[PDB]
RNA sequence: UUAUACAAUUAUCAUAUUAAAUUGUUAAGUGCUGAUUUAACCAAUAAAAAUAUAAAUAAUUUUUAUUUGUUUUUAAACACCAUUAGGUA
RNA sequence: AAUUAAAAAGCACCAAUUUUUAUAAUAAAAAUAACGUGCAGUAAUUAAUAUAUUUAUAAAAAUAUAUUUUUUUUUUU
């Protein structure tokens, strides 16, 4: 659980890199 | 052709369960992290 | 006693407030165009008294024109100040006791 | 071989224009329409031509065609289309004029089905017999009058009840409530007093501004 | 249902796939001379109560497990539009897809009020008003 | 002509279907069709 | 050449399935019968022209459900937003 | 370390169009496309759908009803 905790502390570029989009992603 | 589509099904399924895992390492590796 | 009523009944007839509410419906040549402009496409608002009505067939079965349910009682609950009880309980549809 | 009637009306063309037809008339030719008035303000009240039309009275689709057997031809034997009928009279407010709704027949081939029609005529009877509910047989006659050219040639069936109220000194038949309105816009009765008039015609106005305002479009 | 032949239709068809013996139809003058028609070309088995002017059964025929009739349809497929077949289209109704049709039972009432297949209407020169094919 | 039917008509709608172009349905009804198909004998011995 | 438009969705032309139900003030039950409980007194309401082949034989009406208005010592209460008291319904 | 296609969907960006005006002079100037998303996230957060109302977190959030979701130890005309 460790690693998803800096998941809020990328920039918003390369933050959903696999895919373009961010509305489409798992919430 | 609905097969090959159940495949990519399966690993679209894969990487959106560990998205969040995989951003962190690509932003070591890009440099982008907010200290 | 019945000969002021009817006096009243007559001036009120003829008095150019009840003249000018009831006139007939605008024509076609007396709204405009052919149509294409909106508010002056269709005629204006007719109102009619039903005990004298000055058109034939009040009411009507039309698909667009129907309007046996506008007169039911509660579109004459807007004006109650103004109101005309005897022509409410004589023409008037669904009301209650 | 046993030629059509296609055959019979081309010998028809042929002997009397010296041709058939010219060819090559369908051209396969896209007509196209372009639209010149705004998007809700065609010029019209009820109709609104936005399409190519068709123009046509028997060469459109869906096709109608008249349909010859009825009541009318299992009855009488006419010496042409339309010399006897048999309808119901529906009014008697002018003299000597009484007028009667009959009925005929148009086919639908595609749908393979005939429906039922309504024509009114104004037909003639001198001694003023005809009362309003009576089954009468018409024929067709000289002109009598711009729209009068049929005649009441029988009282097929008399309305007793019609006759009865008219020795009571009531009308023929009761006369409907319902009718023709008088605009789109419903008209509404108006319940009011001798003093409140003047407020009524005052909203009454002001309804008709706001109509006018409607002409402005937004803000 | 809609008309009397489009419900004889429909409990028969509905019948033979349950495998029943027989079918209470309700008879009328169109209905019985159908059915007697169909007795005679072998598609029923046999009748009781047909004397009945209200309704009869129809005692249904099997060979082997199946039923003899597979297809049985009214004229009138939606109930409400009925059908006057010339001489023509009895003639049409014989040769159809371009052999000799004894096969498939076509049934129509003539002007004079008899139920009469597409056989005797072709040999007599005759048409009516088609009421239901069953093969 | 692997059944042998040399005087026979067949049309097939696949509109109804969800995937029109799969190559199976066609041949699956053919011979579903043809399976469902009475012979003259049969349906004679039927009726008598 | 569809003379056929597969399901579910995007959207417009739209009859509330009723003796198991709806309404009851001048009739009943009533703390709004549904907490218990597949079962609720009484009153009004189940059918009633010809025709089924007949080419529309029919009507242009209503709301049992949700919001919103209609009145101010004019709901005591209960519930809700400003924090303990006002208003709101 | 399991099962998973039985189709959940079409304030800005993109020129089918639309808006404004001339007071003894009477249409050529300006502006605006149509439509759907839209970084709005986490806490191993979070029932869903439909209708209506209020708030600029509006691609959102809140309130008031209805319907559905139970995996068998409760019911069976």
């Amino acid at each position: 659980r460790w690693a998803a905790k800096f998941y809020g502390q990328v920039t918003f570029g390369p933050r959903n890199y696999p895919y373009p989009s961010s509305r489409w992603l798992a919430r | 052709k609905r097969s090959q589509a159940k495949l990519r099904f399966r690993i679209r399924q894969r990487l959106l369960k560990f998205q969040r895992q995989l951003a962190v390492a690509n932003a070591i590796a890009s440099r982008s992290v907010l200290y | 006693d019945t000969e002021q009523n009817l006096l009243a009944r007559e001036q009120h007839v003829r008095s150019p407030a009840y003249r000018e509410l009831h006139r007939p419906a605008l024509t076609n040549a007396a709204m405009g165009l052919y149509g294409g402009e909106p508010g002056f496409e269709k005629a204006h608002r007719v109102w009619v008294d039903p005990d004298r009505p000055h058109i034939k067939h009040i009411y009507n079965q039309t698909a667009l024109a129907r309007n046996l349910r506008y007169a039911r009682y509660g579109y004459f609950k807007r004006d109650m100040h103004l109101l005309d009880v005897d022509k409410l309980v004589r023409h008037a549809r669904l009301l209650p006791t | 071989p046993w030629w059509n009637f296609q055959t019979e009306h081309r010998q028809r063309c042929v002997l009397m224009y010296g041709g058939a037809r010219t060819k090559n008339t369908h051209n396969a030719n896209h007509r196209v329409f372009i639209k010149k008035y705004k998007r809700n303000a065609f010029p019209n009240r009820t109709r609104h031509h936005w399409a190519v039309s068709m123009t046509g009275v028997l060469s459109q689709r869906p096709r109608r065609m008249p349909w010859p057997y009825d009541l009318t031809s299992l009855i009488f034997n006419q010496p042409r289309q339309g010399s006897d009928k048999i309808g119901y009279v529906v009014g008697t407010s002018m003299l000597k004029t009484a007028v009667v709704a009959t009925n005929h027949m148009v086919y639908y081939p595609k749908f393979n089905q005939r429906v039922s029609r309504t024509k009114r005529f104004f037909a003639h009877d001198e001694d003023l017999a005809c009362v309003e509910g009576d089954l009468v047989h018409i024929k067709q006659c000289r002109k009598i009058s711009k729209y009068k050219h049929y005649y009441v040639f029988s009282i097929l069936e008399p309305n007793v009840e019609g006759r009865e109220r008219l020795k009571l000194g009531l009308k023929a038949v009761p006369p409907p409530l319902f009718g023709y309105p008088v605009s789109r816009r419903i008209v509404k009765l108006n319940l009011t007093s001798t003093e409140g008039t003047q407020e009524k015609l005052a909203a009454a106005i002001q309804e008709h501004v706001q109509d006018a305002y409607r002409f402005s479009g937004p803000t | 249902l809609y008309t009397p032949i489009y419900d004889f239709c429909h409990r028969i068809r509905e019948a033979t796939e349950q495998r029943k013996r027989f079918v209470v139809v309700p008879s009328t003058i169109e209905t019985r001379g159908c059915a007697r028609v169909m007795h005679d070309h072998g598609l029923v088995a046999g009748f009781r109560d047909f004397h009945n002017d209200r309704a009869f059964a129809v005692e249904l025929k099997y060979f082997q497990g199946d039923s003899t009739i597979n297809v049985i349809e009214p004229c009138s497929y939606d109930g409400r539009t009925e059908f006057e077949w010339s001489p023509k289209m009895m003639r049409r109704l014989l040769n159809t897809h371009g052999i000799h049709n004894r096969l498939v039972v076509y049934i129509c009432r003539t002007a004079d009020n008899r139920i009469i297949d597409h056989i005797h209407a072709v040999k007599e020169n005759i048409g009516g008003r088609g009421l239901m094919m069953v093969h | 002509c692997a059944f042998g039917f040399q005087h026979a008509g067949c049309r097939i709608n696949l509109k109804a279907t969800n995937n029109p172009k799969s190559p199976t349905h066609t041949v699956e009804g053919v011979f579903e069709a043809v399976k469902a198909l009475r012979s003259v004998s049969e349906i004679a011995a039927s009726r008598g």
